[PDB]
RNA sequence: ACGGAGGGGUACCACCAGACGUGGAGUCUGCGGCUCAAUCUGACCCAACGCGCGCACCUCACCAGGCCCGGACGCGCGGAGGACCGACAGCCGGGCGCGCUUUCGCGAUCGCGCGGGCGGUGGUGCAUGGCCGCUCCCAGCCCGUGGCGCGAGCCGUCUGCUCCAUUGCGACAACGAGCGAGACCCCGGCCGCGGGCGCCGCGGGACGGCCCGCGCGAGCGGGAGGACGGCGGGGCGAUAGCAGGUCUGUGAUGCCCUCAGACGCCCUGGGCCGCACGCGCGCUACACUGGCGGGGCCAGCCGGCGCCCGCGAGGACGCGCGGAGCCCCCGCCGUGGCCGGGACCGCGGGCUGGAACGCCCCCGCGCACCAGGAAUGUCUUGUAGGCGCCCGCCCCCACCGCG
């Protein structure tokens, strides 16, 4: 139903305006048609996805996948801050990965000391690179010889 | 006086539609404002067999007609019944670019 | 926030008028053969319709005291059901007739219908084009040119493009059908003007001193 | 890829010997800007410009390593003795 | 041109390594044969067989039957003292002033003969145009001057090294040009500016550029940094040609055949679907890596909803507003042709339409099928495969096709 590029999402008018102005940071993640927008501020360590905490995301098995950067970097920073994510686009898993990308990038922007930002980059990218750099590959078009992009209709010679 | 007027212009080619846009913006800065809204492109699609008889490899044509639409409803009360005319005749008369005005 | 059932009127009020233009192209082509007809255009001004014509010698179509034109205007209006006097017309004149394929091919059709041999007609056309400043012209005449067993013999002079997007800009093509006693004689023309208008052909580089 | 068609080579040679002063052996940016400059050339496209610039860079560093045939680069001054 | 000749190159419509299938069954559809009044026809290796864009009427050509002339325009004759055209009753008739036993009307818009038209999904695609297909998922093709040969012809246009590429380097009785290839156009991915009902307009960026190895050279191998690294997916598509397909797409057409008991046009029915048989593209399954019941949840080409009846499919009113399968969680079944599979048949309720033979829903019955012989097809990253959702044709209907 949701479309990702909608203006109602990128600005996150969901939040009320007096509260919309306390959020300093902004961030983006993506994977396939999925897009996630994060509004990071100052708090005491709370995260939300579509008005749902991080412990109760639904595929269940990937909860570790979204909690990864915390147990990597450490909980100190996140405990310092508080976040409110919102995602919209194709697929459960795509949404998972977009969300984790947004987490990581946003916490990267919270620090102002570039040196620490680079150190954290090295610390984190080594474990994985898709936590910072978006995956580029995307669904590809089909052709009229058959019912697939590269597969063809079966041919009968005799 | 004030008549909440709106300007809609439609075209099939993207080069005049953007040229008409600039002329209008130039000529409507005074009679109020005239900032544009770019709509999603309506693309008409037609797939046809390339053959009139149905022989050989099944090969297909893929035509389409993109239609571009822009909408300046910014006149609003800033234009009177005659004031709309002023600019609409001062803008260039490109041969093809449908225009309709409504309050 | 918006309804898609309303703008369909704007979109369908453009399509109809694009179609209305094509019928006119066909009708003029079947009519103003002798006036160097080439093309048409339209402007759906609400009060009245305007049509712009491109003709070698408009005075023929203009008609003494603008009679043929006016006879035409009242006619179209009935068919498209507009109040006449709101269906006015204007005519514009082509000055580089050699760069226009339609004029050339129509002239060729005339010359053929007078029994002259193909070998002269084609090369006269091609000389006319080159004099106009062109980089190539190709002529083709397929059909029962001899007793039987129809064959195509093609004449050319310069250099021509045949593929790519640039063929939709610098290459001008047209065709006709000629009905004769033996049968039908297919004829087609194509002309190449690389320095047309202001656009620059790609893969074309000019250097300085 | 590696498709260096005739046009690229001929053009690069021609713009090189007339601009040895305004170019450098390894830069791609300054060479690109010079080719974009109108006094020297007119490249109707972008990708063409980039390719031409790259070939110019290779040509000029080849020169600096040693003379190249087909390029009249004013070297008569060193060998006129 | 060919070679069961040699030498160099290349490609999943070729192979190696592997994957997923077909040929096994039931069924949808098309193709030959049988039958019939008709079961209308084109196409037959690649390069015919869900293809000539959904056949109850039309579409429609074929079978059994009937109205109408909508016979232009010229010459001769006739005609208002009446040319041609309509109708009640009552039958014959599927039906109709179609015909019939009769008598009312209408009014030159003409009747007959002679010439001449119009029209025709009628024949010839081996008389033609145009459009496609194939040669070709190719890399090749030619001009001016000059030179060699009586000449057909040759050199240019390469027996070297590279390239996906006649792509290039470097030479040569050749010199100098051009087409094709690339360049080009659309889409996508990263960044910037502007505008903004609705994310959409203009630009930047990547170039074998940097480093290292080689190589005279063109260029090859590795490592980086980077959104992306070395033709990312599509469009266009050379010269020459085929007795390839299309006269049933057309106010595209030559020559034939039909032209008032019509092959014209309009109506009523039937048929194109009929079935001892051979085979082409697909769909559904053969189960536990599963079936049933309940719940939670996310898309994109793009997109319409409330209330009340009814088990449901559907229906009456009234307004402008809006998105799923696989998957995940909890339970039942427990290797049994079983709750796997859902063909066939027997009662019933509705929708489209002038008209069901068509399509939906409910209870019962519960066919073949245990992974398929000789044989054979397709495929390298968001790919195969699995899962579903939209448009086209369309009164109703998708196992098809484009996405």
């Amino acid at each position: 139903m949701a479309k990702g590029n909608r203006r109602d999402l990128l600005e996150r008018n969901d939040i009320e305006v007096r509260e919309r102005d306390k959020y300093t940071v902004h961030t983006l993640g993506k994977k396939k048609n999925s897009v996630a927008v994060a509004f990071v501020k100052a708090g005491k360590g709370d995260i939300l996805v579509n008005n749902v905490p991080l412990a109760l995301v639904r595929p269940e098995i990937l909860r570790t996948k979204v909690s990864e950067p915390i147990m990597i970097l450490g909980e100190s920073l996140f405990k310092g801050l508080d976040m409110n994510i919102k995602v919209a686009g194709g697929g459960h898993v795509s949404q998972i990965y977009a969300v984790r990308q947004a987490i990581s990038r946003g916490v990267l922007a919270s620090v102002k000391d570039e040196a620490a930002r680079s150190e954290l980059r090295a610390k984190l990218v080594s474990y994985d690179r898709q936590l910072v750099v978006s995956d580029p590959r995307r669904c590809e078009a089909k052709k009229f010889g058959g019912r697939g992009a590269r597969a063809r209709r079966q041919k009968s010679y005799r | 006086m004030h008549q909440k007027y709106t300007i809609i212009v439609v075209g099939k080619d993207l080069k005049l539609v953007e040229r008409y846009v600039k002329s209008i913006v130039k000529e409507g800065r005074a009679f109020g404002i005239s900032g544009p809204c770019r709509a999603p492109v309506r693309r008409l699609t037609i797939t046809t067999r390339k053959s009139p008889c149905g022989e050989g490899t099944n090969t297909w044509h893929r035509f389409e007609l993109r239609m571009y639409k822009r909408t300046f409803w910014v006149t609003c009360g800033g234009n009177d019944i005659s004031t709309i005319l002023s600019k609409t005749v001062v803008i260039p008369g490109i041969q093809v670019t449908v225009e309709v005005e409504e309050p | 926030i918006v309804r898609r059932d309303e703008e369909n009127v704007y979109y369908s009020k453009y399509l109809n008028d694009c179609i209305m233009e094509a019928e006119l192209h066909e009708f003029f082509s079947r009519e103003l053969v002798d006036a160097g007809y080439a093309s048409c255009s339209l402007c759906r001004t609400i009060d009245s319709i305007c049509v712009i014509i491109q003709c070698a010698e408009p005075e023929v179509v203009m008609g003494d005291n603008h009679y043929r034109l006016h006879k035409i205007e009242y006619l179209l209006a009935g068919r498209f059901m507009c109040d006449p006097k709101n269906f006015n017309i204007w005519v514009d004149k082509i000055i580089k007739r050699g760069l226009s394929a339609e004029i050339m091919v129509d002239n060729l059709r005339a010359k053929l219908e007078e029994a002259m041999p193909i070998r002269r007609a084609a090369y006269s056309i091609i000389r006319t084009a080159m004099r106009a400043g062109a980089a190539g012209c190709e002529v083709i005449v397929a059909g029962k040119l001899r007793a039987q067993r129809a064959r195509a013999n093609k004449f050319k002079e310069g250099c021509l493009i045949s593929t790519g997007h640039p063929k939709r800009i610098f290459l001008a093509e047209a065709t006709r059908h000629i009905k004769m006693r033996q049968g039908v004689i297919g004829v087609k023309v194509r002309i190449y003007n690389p320095n047309i208008r202001g656009a620059v052909m790609p893969d074309k580089i000019e250097i300085g001193a | 890829g590696k498709v260096r068609t005739k046009t690229i080579k001929r053009a690069a040679r021609k713009i090189v010997e007339n601009n040895y002063e305004s170019l450098k052996p390894k830069d791609f940016q300054n060479n690109k800007a010079i080719c974009s400059k109108r006094n020297v050339a007119i490249i109707p496209s972008k990708r063409l410009r980039n390719k031409v610039a790259g070939y110019v860079t290779t040509l000029m560093n080849r020169v600096v390593k040693g003379p190249v045939h087909g390029i009249s680069l004013r070297l008569q001054e060193e060998e006129r003795e």
